[PDB]
RNA sequence: GAACAAUAGUAAGCACAAUCAUAGCACAUAAAAACGUUAGGUCAAGGUGUAGCUUAUGGGUUGGAAAGAAAUGGGCUACA
């Protein structure tokens, strides 16, 4: 509603005063979040849309669509380690890169018949 | 070497999360190409250069608007005004040549 | 001979400051940086970026208080806030410096992304060390 | 129209309290600095240059809001925040017994706009194996499962985990990785008896 | 039996800082903190003293004029916790064609 | 004489959740110069003997990194220019620390950093046991 | 504008390699392995082949930011060696000084 | 422009020296070394006064920038 925001601008006027003290700076801006949440963590403001261990380490429930036994399983074990022990990389974007993956296998069809190992 | 000591260090590589299977080294690259960020990718590299044109444009602006004072670009103004007043000016493009 | 950072003795006659009296072999030895941050250290990142704000920032004050700052800036970084230390002389009348004050700390915030803290300490005239 | 305004030194009680005038940190300004205080090479025939107009002492940091009796007077309001220490604890001793595991956690600060550190994000787990329920198989089998991560002189099992990028998920993927190691030396296979 | 766990104390992130503010109490010969420390700078009447915040203000505001009128030169952002009161301000409405949404 | 009262009003709660022990409180302070260093310790242990930390206080060895770069601009390489960058550490040490405590030593600590120096803050968590490896079988 | 020409063509390499930075990571890791058949990989070679050219990341170049040198800069201050000593002689850089032992 | 048992010399200042650094002194090293000479090197670190280009001496893409008849400077390997 308009007017709980006109009546909560007075209240601010009247809240609002010249700073007196960089203390009352600092507490300002500390509640703005121009300055830093102290004791600092390096991990403020990010939380890796709240995932957690087994959301990096654990990605082999994403290698169902693909064959068990071929070298398909050899090849994206490596690389699912890779992303399991790579941290620069979120849970949501190594997805991106597994389901390339798939999508090219996929499309190249003719080639993984012809190489005569037999794929899915 | 034995198949205890194989199958230790399988059972170890598993828990750990490294590689189960015996692999190659030059097929480990691919290992190293996902554990680590691309060198495209590093900050270091794809925000080296800072955005000039930003800076520029900004510092030009505000010397039009009137709170930045230029020297320099103040001393190539006043050297082109000497310049074209005494007779040797820009050409016009499309006449250098040809007129 | 040695050029980088050293003005030249005149007949005798020239104003010069501490900074610009002392040689940049004196370094940490009498005279001290006029920048300080923890980008420079061992162990720690991100200097390139602290460098080149703070050639940005000279370059932004010396065109935004032409002809009455004194001496080189201080340019003190210390918990994600910045404070600007500049020693100007007393030619422009107060109203007109706290408009330049206003103006600059909230551009240079909002350009930065980071809290600024702006200081100016008025003088008479340039403070002359050695011979004038 | 110049106007010059003396400074607050004249003005400056003797017994007035300093915290009041540098309550945080300030660029010492020497108007409100009552102490003559001189700064620089001194000349041949000269002193060194007074306070004001000296950039010398702007440069280097102020430490006028830190006084010990500006220290005591913060630190006696700043006693209510904090807990008392448990006294069953004051030898390492007990402190082993009690609780034999370790979490080193490394935190950074540094000045600039950005907060992230990659060095963050590394937990260190310690765990003396003198304090489990291991028994002799499942410790020979930990001891070769876990490798060099254990050493003999010290007999204390070290995790070395940077895989996940928080420092949270790192701490559960060390507890996990605990977990493990102590649940499947129990385990014995089929390939153990050879 | 023996082993004592102390409780936490839950405190907001500015209750520590106003703890600090409460041991200093406000100076006698002192300028009011908005004001320059600088004499020349110092107000001498109560119309000065108006009048330079006035001023200051008013550069100000119009620091903030040219960042709302120019918002492509701050849109870069280089703070890591992603601060929005120092984002510029778009006065353009996004739809224009939909009269629901304009 | 104009002293303002009731200007006290914090906000503490104690919650229900049990308070995080640390064993051993690393402070890595590494900065330039040595003058700043040494106040900043002697500041350190004094607000640390207030709260009664009993701080530890020993000094790292320093680190100097130098490098060479050439005198001239365009061809001179016989004389050489050398840049040295000096790194000196100090290291505080607190043992027996709470979580609360802990907090509000490095909130002081923190908050009156020098601008040309940074810290490296290293804590040993205390736990006893997790709840899978208390008395499992399997 | 930037400082030269050569700056401007390399912010755009330094562009073109960090949009293409996935692809050509996913198209590299087809091509630097064994197990898969050799079938694939000549096909694997012929896309990054046919990438465009400053999509690779070895045409980027490491100019200084002030005065864009080619050569004779420093990468952990991004600056020439030139500039870098201007900027040290003058005390603006901290913890920089002459080395005297 | 000088006679120390003194005959027109006082002299700010920059140099030298001292100090600083190689974590104790001393030594050594490092650093520093003015005013000027070589119209010494650098318009190609960067900007620049003057004189010249503007459908080009400007801006982009691809492909090539060999080779040694021969002489010489500085290094590595040795000729045990
Ligand atoms: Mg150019
Ligand atoms: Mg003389
Ligand atoms: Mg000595
Ligand atoms: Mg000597
Ligand atoms: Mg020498
Ligand atoms: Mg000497
Ligand atoms: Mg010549
Ligand atoms: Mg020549
Ligand atoms: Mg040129
Ligand atoms: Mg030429
Ligand atoms: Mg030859
Ligand atoms: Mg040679």
């Amino acid at each position: 509603s308009l007017w709980d925001i006109e009546f909560a601008k007075q209240l601010a006027a009247v809240t609002e005063r010249p700073f007196q003290n960089g203390f009352e700076e600092m507490i300002q801006w500390t509640k703005e979040g121009k300055l830093w949440e102290f004791p600092i963590n390096n991990e403020a403001g990010f939380d890796d849309d709240g995932s957690e261990f087994h959301e990096h380490i654990f990605l082999d429930k994403y290698l169902q669509d693909f064959p068990k036994q071929g070298p398909i399983r050899h090849f994206m074990e490596l690389v699912t380690c890779g992303l399991s022990k790579n941290p620069y990389l979120s849970v949501k974007q190594k997805v991106e890169h597994i389901e390339w993956f798939r999508n090219y296998f996929n499309e190249k069809r003719v080639i993984l018949k012809e190489s005569g190992i037999q794929l899915n | 070497l034995s198949e205890y000591a194989v199958r230790m260090s399988r059972l170890s590589a598993r828990l750990f999360g490294e590689v189960a299977r015996p692999t190659d080294s030059k097929s480990m690259k691919v290992v190293k190409l996902f554990s680590e960020q691309p060198l495209a990718k590093r900050k270091e590299t794809y925000d080296w250069y800072p955005n000039h044109n930003t800076y520029f444009a900004l510092m030009g602006t505000l010397r039009f608007l009137g709170l930045y004072r230029d020297e320099h670009q103040d001393f190539r103004d006043e050297q082109l005004r000497l310049k074209k007043l005494r007779g040797k000016g820009k050409p016009r493009k499309g006449e250098g040549k040809r007129a | 001979k040695n050029r980088a950072a050293r003005v030249r003795v005149s007949k005798g006659d020239k104003p010069v400051t501490y900074e610009e009296a002392h040689a940049p072999h004196y370094i940490a030895h009498r005279k001290g940086w006029l920048s300080l941050h923890t980008g420079n250290l061992d162990g720690e990142d991100h200097a390139a970026e602290r460098t080149v704000e703070d050639v940005f920032l000279r370059k932004f004050m010396l065109g935004t208080f032409p002809g009455c700052l004194a001496d080189q800036l201080v340019l003190k970084r210390r918990a994600n806030q910045l404070e600007i230390c500049a020693l100007v002389l007393r030619q422009l009348p107060p109203h007109k410096f706290y408009f330049l004050v206003g103006y600059s700390e909230t551009l240079l915030s909002h350009f930065y992304k980071c809290p600024v803290h702006l200081h100016l300490q008025t003088v008479p005239s340039k403070v002359v060390y050695k011979y004038i | 129209r110049r106007k010059a305004l003396p400074p607050r030194t004249e003005k400056m009680a003797v017994d007035q309290d300093w915290p009041s005038v540098y309550p945080v940190a300030a660029p010492f300004k020497p108007s409100a600095v009552p102490l003559p205080v001189r700064m620089g090479y001194p000349v041949k025939r000269g002193v060194p240059m007074a306070k004001e107009g000296n950039l010398e002492l702007l440069k280097i940091p102020n430490f006028l809001h830190l006084t010990p009796v500006a220290i005591k007077r913060h630190c006696e309001a700043l006693k209510d925040f904090c807990t008392e220490w448990p006294a069953a604890l004051d030898s390492d001793e007990k402190c082993e017994k009690h609780f034999p595991i370790e979490i080193d956690t490394a935190d950074y600060v540094s000045a600039g706009p950005s907060i992230r550190n990659p060095k963050a994000r590394v937990v260190t787990l310690r765990v003396k194996l003198s304090s489990l329920n291991l028994d002799d198989h499942a410790k020979k089998k930990l001891i070769k499962l876990v490798g060099d991560r254990y050493c003999k002189s010290t007999d204390v099992l070290t995790i070395k985990t940077d895989r996940c990028p928080l420092k949270r998920q790192n701490y559960d993927y060390a507890v996990y990785l605990l977990t493990v190691l102590y649940h499947e030396s129990w385990k014995t296979e089929e390939w153990e008896k050879k | 039996e023996e082993v004592v766990i102390p409780k936490k104390k839950t405190w907001d992130k500015v209750a520590i800082l106003q703890a600090l503010a409460s041991t200093v109490h406000r100076d006698s010969t002192a300028a009011p903190y908005v004001f320059q420390d600088d004499p020349y700078l110092i107000p001498t009447s109560s119309v000065e003293s108006h009048s330079f915040l006035l001023a200051k203000k008013s550069g100000e505001n119009a620091a903030k004029f040219i960042i709302n009128s120019y918002p492509k030169y701050f849109q870069k952002d280089i703070a890591e916790p992603h601060i929005p009161c120092l984002m510029p301000e778009y006065f353009e409405p996004q739809i224009e064609d939909v009269s629901e949404a304009a | 004489v104009d002293v303002p009262k009731d200007m006290t009003k914090p906000e503490i709660t104690i919650s229900d959740e049990p308070d995080t022990l640390y064993k051993r409180l690393s402070v890595l302070v590494k900065g330039h110069d040595k003058a700043v260093l040494d106040s900043y310790e002697y500041f350190a242990v004094l607000a640390a003997k207030e709260l009664g930390i009993s701080i530890k206080v020993h000094e790292p060895p320093r680190k100097i990194e130098r490098f060479t770069l050439l005198k001239s601009v365009h061809i001179f390489k016989k004389h050489r220019v050398q840049y040295e960058m000096r790194t000196l550490y100090r290291c505080l040490e607190l043992e027996h620390l709470t979580g609360s405590t802990a907090d509000v030593y490095l909130e002081y600590i923190q908050r009156n950093l020098p601008e040309g120096v940074a810290m490296e803050v290293t804590k040993t968590k205390l736990e006893q046991l997790p709840e899978h490896i208390r008395k499992p079988i399997w | 504008y930037y400082v030269d020409w050569k700056m401007l063509r390399d912010v755009k390499r330094r562009k073109m390699a960090y949009e293409y930075a996935d692809e050509r990571l996913r198209i590299n890791s087809l091509r630097k392995n064994t197990i898969l058949p050799k079938d694939l990989q000549e096909v694997a070679d012929e896309e990054i082949a046919s990438l465009p050219r400053d999509s690779c990341p070895v045409r980027i170049r490491n100019r200084c930011v002030m005065t864009s040198r080619p050569r004779g800069v420093k990468r952990r201050w991004r600056l020439s060696r030139i500039v870098f000593r201007h900027l040290a002689d003058h005390g603006q850089l901290s913890g920089v000084q002459r080395a005297m032992w």
